[PDB]
């Protein structure tokens, strides 16, 4: 698990 | 690898990019660094045309993106305003 984030 | 800097001017939604990375979650196994995933179509990265999925981001205007967690990624990111240096370097 690992964090995408929108930018 | 090569450092490149990017100027992006912010659009209505935004840089028009996604990322990963940062200390506490790895987007590749033993490194911290942020990297672009994703560049959605219409947007200003899109459009400019330099920035590529797998870049590494480097810095956004006077802040550093070399091994911070996510969120001081994140935030350095969105608390910008309208006009943009992206310090970048391409995979090798």
């Amino acid at each position: 698990n690992e964090k995408v984030s929108c930018v | 690898a090569a450092i490149m800097e990017i100027k992006l001017i912010k659009g209505p939604k935004g840089l028009g990019f996604s990322i990963a990375g940062g200390v506490g979650n790895q987007h590749i196994p033993g490194d911290n660094s942020i990297y672009v995933t994703k560049i959605i179509e219409g947007g200003a990265a899109h459009k400019d045309g330099k920035l590529q999925i797998g870049d590494k981001l480097l810095a956004v205007n006077s802040v550093c993106l070399e091994e911070v967690t996510h969120e001081e990624a994140v935030t350095a990111l969105k608390n910008t305003s309208d006009f943009v240096y992206l310090k970048v370097a391409k995979p090798t």
